């Protein structure tokens, strides 16, 4: 089916592959030579974590774990019960994350929209690639990668903070919390007051652009304006994923030692040494 | 007593259920716009029907 | 919104309360994307929904710790 | 392709909003000003704040919870 | 729209390959059934 | 500084007023005549359009604006005719003249 | 014909093929909203939202900008378009909303969106011609006009933008296809 | 019966069809395969006196 | 009762019904097998006294 | 929407439909208790 | 009281109480499910004086 | 929008509709009951 | 009294009704369900002699 | 029986055919890769007296 | 579109490929049963 | 079935080709190469009766 | 697209090029074979 | 063979290939020095007979 | 753009380069062989 304005934008053209052999829509889908790649890679990703599922203790869904290899293995190929089913489902995972975000490009080129959307994601995609293959590769194992399940996952992120003893003074982490929680804020405070303006009190004329930025004047000092909540909500949400990726590559490959003792610098400034 | 359930648990079946309630809220505000959807076999309202389309009033200046 | 922003698409107001090809487009990208999609309006729900959510499911969860549960795990 | 990441031509006006909209009681403290750093990446006034008489008491005490434990 | 007729018409076939399905299946339970009977 | 812009930090500013030879001031130079001679162009076509219609505030803007505009062009046709005078005396200098 | 499409093939999700000039009828990233409504924008006060900044003694350029008049535009087939000859600004939220630009052909003016100009190093140095990939500098003379010189419409802020997000894909026959 | 054929588009129907069925065979064989007693790539050649048998009340 | 018809489009409710007995279907299987008693693939050869009990009062 | 008497047509396939399906699962349970009864 | 269906449509209302009864039903029947006096499918077959009890006071 | 007169007929499968099910759930509950009571 | 309905819609306040008594049964139900005294699914079948009882005073 | 490919274009049935068998194919090989009696790679060269047989324990 | 000739004309090329694939096939599973029977 | 290039147009889909061997063959190598029998930068050496055999 | 003769003519190039890339594979796995064999 | 060129623009394929065989390169020369028998610039002076093997089969 | 000439000319190279490519790396290998072969 199609929204009522629909069929008008549905043109040929923006792909970056497949020219028109893949340029169609599938219900409400764009498919494109991406489409296809991605749900080759997402059958197969999933239908390798259903196997690692069967092999495993139980099909109850919050204990399913298919856990990376041993260290030992460093940047080779486990046997497939020992991990490597780990890494092909990793492989899987990238083919499909990447495919989703070519795919979202060939959309944007389609509608004349700016490139934003796949560039934000790829800030996800960075902090993935991050935790599964750029830190594992410098600590030189593939079993340094998280495992995939959805209670077990948490079990390793666990283990990882206590490895530096307190990950609270991890100063990249610190960053990364304030981006998170400061953009919840934002979210909250954008959607409310856009709502606010269109959803004034019944028998209140809807509300305009003037009465949002005074509003929001009085509330941080100054009007940031529509143009700049979309900015800042864009640079809060992917920075802090930005600064998610750096806290934890800097924790292993970069620093050892617990994350209390690195604020040693601080109190050794020689002002105050 | 009861030993397997306990108020935790009963917190989150509220909460589940409080939450499928939002998004089929939430689903029916995603369709004032472009609903209907036009289709070969008529008109398709998906699931759950959307709201009706909002009329906006602006003001008399000053 | 910035990728939309061209097309007069930070104008949510105006795009809201007479819609223009900047919504149109946008609906359409998440819906050949993800196969759904909101409107102008109705992201701002989503966005307020989960923010709130997220402060108020905490609450919930520090009140229930240490009255109800006591060793979580 | 233009990213509108940042504007390049800001423009003044010398009048200004920032007197409020029709507000009644409360009193709009300060004039409003232009901050070009601010107009760089969003909309450049920074400008008059309102308090009334829950926002002047919540600064007081608040300020107070703050001494308190700077102090401390 | 399907025409009445096209409707007849494809309802012939898939009749049959539901009941070609349904004996593929069939024969898969019973050498299932003789090499590991689950009751 | 608009036109050097980050290069300003580093000491390149081709604007500043100059009275030797300079390819690079005179390349400025003859930028900035053409845009600005545009821009009194435009300026006096809109206090015509307005004029025309007549409003009395945006007329006095206008008039403004144009003798700004006005002023910002005798700059560079001073600058233009300072290269212009060193341009003569300089071997090596171009053939084609500055303003 | 009046209709501006026609489906590529009798399969469902198969693609429209425009009929026509695509830039010009409105189909694909070309399209505008065809039922927005056809009144200005106003103000909270009531006035017209979007207006020449000639119109509005109250408007000026910031201090360290660049003053966009006079500067030349440079077209996706790099030929000077024109020469941007006034502003036009929203008075609800200060902004430059659209560059007048006199034609260097045939003496129109038309209006150039502030979203589609690109300023040539990004804005670092340079700041002495306004860059517009999208469209050529011919398909400049078919910028859909303003009924006034002195008011825009929504609906005529909807079909500019559009020709502008259109030439993305049709300024040049080989921007539909792909990269390899 | 042929009628609900035009209640509901058939290229609709096969799709919906073809993809429960593929879900439904693959679920089952998993399901299968994670069991103890059918786990036939490792065990398939055992007789049927051979196969496991879960456990059985006191 | 055939007016329900009229309040209710049979295509929207047979789509509707469909849905539900599916899921009602796999879910009431899935707690059986996950069920002593009704593990039928490791012990459904299990005669009908042989098969697990829950434990009574003492 | 639909006549009345495409309403009444359409209940009657309803009605025997249902209660077609409900006898299958009466034979699975009959089947089903047969085997191990659940009281 | 039929007024009711006037106040409200009975489209809705209907839909609101086939989603109640439901949603009240699958409670009931999990928290049963999950009590031991009532776990039915792993002790059905039990009599009621075998079927467990909550301790008394002392 | 309901007539009166088709809320009221409405209203007789209704209360019809509610008896058949609080029917059922009596014997269900009488069912229950002498299998294994709850007081 | 009726004169509420001309300030309040009564297609509002039966549904806000409805819900606050089906939340406060709930409620109530599920509070005694985690008592010992009332936990009635496990212990329902104690006389009321034999059912559980709070401790008196401790003597302390 | 040909009118299938009225109903369904040609072009995009045998895409999404070819890429089920790819998707099931590697499937398989990686499901018989990971048991031990079919870890080919690893244990090909037995012969079936020696390949590997599952069973369970006998807890005598 | 196409037409019926050109169907029925892919889909005597469609047959013939999905017969011949699943002939090989066959030759791959006598095969790997020589090798290693799973029954 | 040279008819297939006029469904599909090779100019379009040879680089599709090619990157399903080019990562097949890469995917086949590294599952070979950290094989205990076939692991060949390590062991290629050996020769056969001395190679390692995954048995029980 | 192109036409029928084009197509037939890469259909040429293209069997060849796979042939040719076929017996590469095969003197590969023959040459592993006879290095280490897998069955 | 050539009018594989009429289909591909070379400026394209030129650079797709020499990234291609640069990644290529840059890994075997990487697996070769992340290997026991060939990290070369440690072990690189030792005699062929010297160099590292893997186990044999016991 | 391209022709049936300039394709040549070029095929004429790419091929030229590709094959001096090789005939240097079957060199290269030739002397890491000598040094420590791998079979
Ligand atoms: C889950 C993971 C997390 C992710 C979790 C999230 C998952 C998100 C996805 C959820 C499902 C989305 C479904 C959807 O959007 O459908 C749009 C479609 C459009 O409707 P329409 O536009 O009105 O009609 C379309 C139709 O008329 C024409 O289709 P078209 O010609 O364009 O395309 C053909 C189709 C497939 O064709 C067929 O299936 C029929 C083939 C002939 C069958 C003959 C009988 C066989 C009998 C057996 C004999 C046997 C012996 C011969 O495919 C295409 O060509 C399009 C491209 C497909 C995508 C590319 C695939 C690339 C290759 C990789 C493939 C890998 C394997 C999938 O709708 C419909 O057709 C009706 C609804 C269909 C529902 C399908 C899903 C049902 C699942 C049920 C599971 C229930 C579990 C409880
Ligand atoms: C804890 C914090 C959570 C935080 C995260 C929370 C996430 C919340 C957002 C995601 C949920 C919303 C998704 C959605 O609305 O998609 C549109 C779709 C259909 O759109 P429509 O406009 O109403 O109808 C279109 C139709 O009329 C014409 O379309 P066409 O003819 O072209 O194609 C045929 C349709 C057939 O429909 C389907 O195949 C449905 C596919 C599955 C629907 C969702 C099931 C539940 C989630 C997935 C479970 C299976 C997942 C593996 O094909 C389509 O329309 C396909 C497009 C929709 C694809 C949606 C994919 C959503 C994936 C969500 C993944 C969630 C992962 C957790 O809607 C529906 O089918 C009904 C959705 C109803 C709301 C969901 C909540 C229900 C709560 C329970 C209430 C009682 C039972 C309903
Ligand atoms: C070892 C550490 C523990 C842990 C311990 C806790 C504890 C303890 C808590 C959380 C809480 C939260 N945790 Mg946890 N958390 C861990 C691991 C994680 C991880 C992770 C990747 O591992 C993540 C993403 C999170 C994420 C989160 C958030 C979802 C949640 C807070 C929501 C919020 O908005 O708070 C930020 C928002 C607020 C605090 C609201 C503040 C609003 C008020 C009105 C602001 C007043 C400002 C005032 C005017 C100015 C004051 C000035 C000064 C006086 C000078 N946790 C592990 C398991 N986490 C909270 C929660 O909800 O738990 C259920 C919580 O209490
Ligand atoms: C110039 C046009 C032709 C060419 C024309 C000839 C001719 C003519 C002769 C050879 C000969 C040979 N060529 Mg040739 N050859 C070319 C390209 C190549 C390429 C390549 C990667 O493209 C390679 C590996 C070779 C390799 C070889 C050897 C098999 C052989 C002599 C040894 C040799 O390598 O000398 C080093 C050469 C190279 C690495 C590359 C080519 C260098 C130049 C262009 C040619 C040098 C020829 C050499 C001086 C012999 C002179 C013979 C006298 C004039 C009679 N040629 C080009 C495409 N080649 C000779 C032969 O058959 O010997 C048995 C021979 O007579
Ligand atoms: C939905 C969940 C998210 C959320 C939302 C949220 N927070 C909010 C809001 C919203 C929607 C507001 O509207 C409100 C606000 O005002 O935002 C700007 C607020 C707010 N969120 C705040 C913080 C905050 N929110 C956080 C988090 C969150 N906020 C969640 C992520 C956090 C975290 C992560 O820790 C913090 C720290 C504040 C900035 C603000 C509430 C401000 C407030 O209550 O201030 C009280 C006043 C004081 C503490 C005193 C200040 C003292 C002065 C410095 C003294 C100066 C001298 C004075 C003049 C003397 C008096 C003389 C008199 C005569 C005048
Ligand atoms: C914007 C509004 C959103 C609302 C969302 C609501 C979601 C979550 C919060 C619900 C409240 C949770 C209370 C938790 C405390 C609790 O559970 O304490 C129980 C008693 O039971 C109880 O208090 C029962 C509590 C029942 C809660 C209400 C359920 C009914 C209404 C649902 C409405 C959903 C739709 C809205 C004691 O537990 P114990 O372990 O000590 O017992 C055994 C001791 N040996
Ligand atoms: C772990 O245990 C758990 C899983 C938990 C336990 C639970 C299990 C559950 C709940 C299972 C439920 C199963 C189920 C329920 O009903 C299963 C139902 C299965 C059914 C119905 C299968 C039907 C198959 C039908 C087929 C294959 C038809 C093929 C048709 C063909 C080939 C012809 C196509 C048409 C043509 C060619 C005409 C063209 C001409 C045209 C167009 C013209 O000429 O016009
Ligand atoms: C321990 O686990 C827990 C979970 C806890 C335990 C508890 C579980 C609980 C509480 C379960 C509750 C279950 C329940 C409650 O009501 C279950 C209710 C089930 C119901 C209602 C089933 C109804 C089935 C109806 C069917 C199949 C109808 C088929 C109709 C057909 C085939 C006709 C199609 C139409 C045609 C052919 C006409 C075309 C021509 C046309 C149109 C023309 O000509 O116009
Ligand atoms: C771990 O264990 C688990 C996995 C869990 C166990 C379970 C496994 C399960 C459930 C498996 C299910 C398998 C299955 C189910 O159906 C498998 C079904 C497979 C099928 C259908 C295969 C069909 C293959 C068909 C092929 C190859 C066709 C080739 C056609 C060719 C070559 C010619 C094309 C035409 C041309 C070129 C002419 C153009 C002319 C034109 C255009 C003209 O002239 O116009
Ligand atoms: C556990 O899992 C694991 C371990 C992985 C196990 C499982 C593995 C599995 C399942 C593997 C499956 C493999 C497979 C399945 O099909 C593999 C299929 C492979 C195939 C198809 C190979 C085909 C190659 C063909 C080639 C190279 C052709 C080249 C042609 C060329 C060069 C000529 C180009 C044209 C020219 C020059 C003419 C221009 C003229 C023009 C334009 C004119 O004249 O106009
Ligand atoms: C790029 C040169 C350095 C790397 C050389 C690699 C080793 C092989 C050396 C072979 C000799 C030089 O390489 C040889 O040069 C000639 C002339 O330039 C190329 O000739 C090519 O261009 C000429 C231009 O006049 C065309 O007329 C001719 O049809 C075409 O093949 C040959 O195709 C190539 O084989």
């Amino acid at each position: 089916a199609m929204l009522s304005f629909e069929k008008k934008y549905r043109v040929r053209g923006g792909t970056l592959i497949g020219g028109d052999l893949f340029d169609f829509w599938f219900g409400p889908f764009y498919v494109g030579f991406f489409g296809v790649t991605t749900i080759f890679f997402v059958t197969l990703g999933t239908l390798l974590c259903v196997w690692g599922a069967a092999m495993g203790p139980t099909w109850n869904l919050w204990q399913i774990n298919i856990a990376p290899p041993d260290l030992k293995y460093g940047l080779g190929l486990a046997p497939l019960r020992e991990g490597g089913l780990w890494q092909i489902i990793t492989l899987c995972a990238l083919g499909a994350f990447g495919s989703w975000a070519l795919r979202q490009a060939e959309i944007a080129r389609k509608l004349g929209m700016g490139m934003h959307i796949p560039w934000a994601y790829g800030g996800a995609i960075l902090a993935y690639t991050t935790l599964v293959v750029i830190r594992p590769f410098l600590l030189g194992a593939w079993g340094h990668g998280f495992p995939y399940g959805i209670f077990s996952h948490l079990d390793w992120v666990s283990n990882v903070g206590y490895q530096y003893l307190h990950f609270h003074y991890n100063p990249a982490h610190m960053i990364a919390v304030t981006f998170f929680f400061t953009n919840c804020l934002a979210l909250a405070m954008h959607g409310s007051l856009i709502l606010s303006v269109t959803n004034p009190p019944k028998g209140t004329p809807t509300g305009t652009s003037e009465q949002e930025n005074v509003f929001f004047r009085d509330l941080l000092g100054y009007s940031i304006g529509a143009i700049g909540i979309h900015r800042l909500g864009l640079f809060l949400a992917v920075g802090a994923a930005v600064w998610s990726a750096i806290c934890i590559v800097i924790s292993g490959p970069f620093w050892t030692q617990g994350w209390p003792e690195w604020w040693n610098w601080w109190l050794n400034l020689p002002i105050w040494k | 007593m009861m030993e397997y359930i306990d108020g935790a648990q009963i917190a989150l079946y509220a909460f589940w259920l409080f939450f499928f309630g939002l998004i089929i809220y939430l689903r029916r505000e995603d369709k004032r716009e472009g609903y209907p959807l036009e289709s070969p076999q008529g008109p398709r309202d998906g699931w759950p029907k959307g709201a009706p389309k909002k009329t906006y009033v602006h003001r008399d200046h000053g | 919104i910035l990728a939309v922003a061209r097309m007069g698409g930070e104008r949510e107001i105006e795009q809201i309360t007479d819609r223009g090809t900047a919504a149109e487009r946008s609906m359409l990208f998440w819906r050949w994307c993800m196969g759904f999609n909101a409107t102008m309006e109705s992201i701002h729900r989503w966005a307020w929904w989960f923010a709130v959510l997220t402060t108020f499911t905490g609450g919930i969860g520090i009140l229930l710790t240490g009255t109800v549960v006591d060793n979580w795990y | 392709e233009y990213q509108n990441l940042f504007t390049r031509v800001q423009v003044r006006t010398v009048p200004e909003p920032g007197i409020p909209i029709d507000e009644s009681t409360g009193t709009r403290y300060g004039t409003g000003t232009f901050s070009y750093l601010a107009g760089k990446f969003g909309d450049a006034q920074i400008g008059p704040i309102y308090l009334g008489w829950a926002g002047v008491l919540s600064l007081i005490f608040g300020f107070i919870a703050i001494e308190i434990i700077g102090l401390n | 729209g399907m025409t009445e007729e096209e409707a007849r018409r494809f309802h012939g076939y898939m009749v049959t390959g539901t009941l070609g399905y349904v004996v593929v299946a069939s024969v898969a339970h019973f050498l299932a059934w003789s090499w590991r009977p689950w009751f | 500084p608009v036109n050097d812009g980050i290069w300003a930090w580093y000491g390149i500013d081709d604007d500043r007023p100059m009275a030797a030879w300079s390819r690079f001031h005179a390349t400025r130079c003859v930028e900035q005549l053409a845009i600005n001679r545009a821009r009194v162009g435009a300026a006096e076509w809109a206090l015509a359009d307005v004029q025309a219609r007549g409003i009395v505030p945006c007329i006095a803007k206008a008039a403004a604006h144009l003798a700004r505009a006005r002023a910002e062009l005798a700059d560079w046709e001073a600058q233009g005719h300072r290269l212009e005078a060193a341009r003569k005396v300089t071997p090596g200098a171009w053939t084609t003249p500055v303003i | 014909s009046d209709v501006k499409f026609v489906p590529a093939d009798n399969y469902n999700g198969s693609p429209i093929i425009p009929t026509g000039n695509p830039m010009i009828d409105g189909v694909g990233p070309a399209s505008w909203a065809e039922d927005r409504r056809d009144e200005p924008d106003l103000t909270y006060h009531g006035s017209h939202k979007i207006v020449p900044m000639r119109l509005d003694p109250t408007f000026s350029i910031a201090k360290g900008d660049p003053d966009p008049r006079g500067l030349p535009v440079i077209a996706a087939d790099k030929q000077v378009a024109g020469t941007v000859v006034e502003l036009w600004v929203n008075r609800s939220e200060p902004q430059v909303s659209y560059y007048e630009v006199q034609l260097a052909s045939g003496e129109r003016r038309v209006l150039l969106p502030t979203g589609y100009v690109q300023w040539p190093n990004f804005g670092l140095w340079g700041n002495d011609k306004l860059l517009v990939k999208s469209i050529t500098a011919a398909q400049f003379a078919n910028v859909p006009a303003t009924k006034r010189d002195d008011q825009i419409t929504l609906l005529e802020e909807d079909k500019i933008c559009a020709y502008y997000a259109g030439g993305h894909m049709y300024a040049f026959a080989e921007r539909s296809q792909p990269i390899i | 019966m042929h009628r609900i054929w035009l209640m509901y588009d058939p290229r609709r129907v096969m799709v919906a069809l073809v993809g429960f069925l593929a879900v439904l065979a693959l679920v089952i064989h998993f399901v299968l395969l994670s069991s103890q007693r059918y786990s036939w790539i490792e065990n398939g050649t055992l007789g049927a006196d051979q196969a496991p048998v879960g456990a059985s009340a006191p």
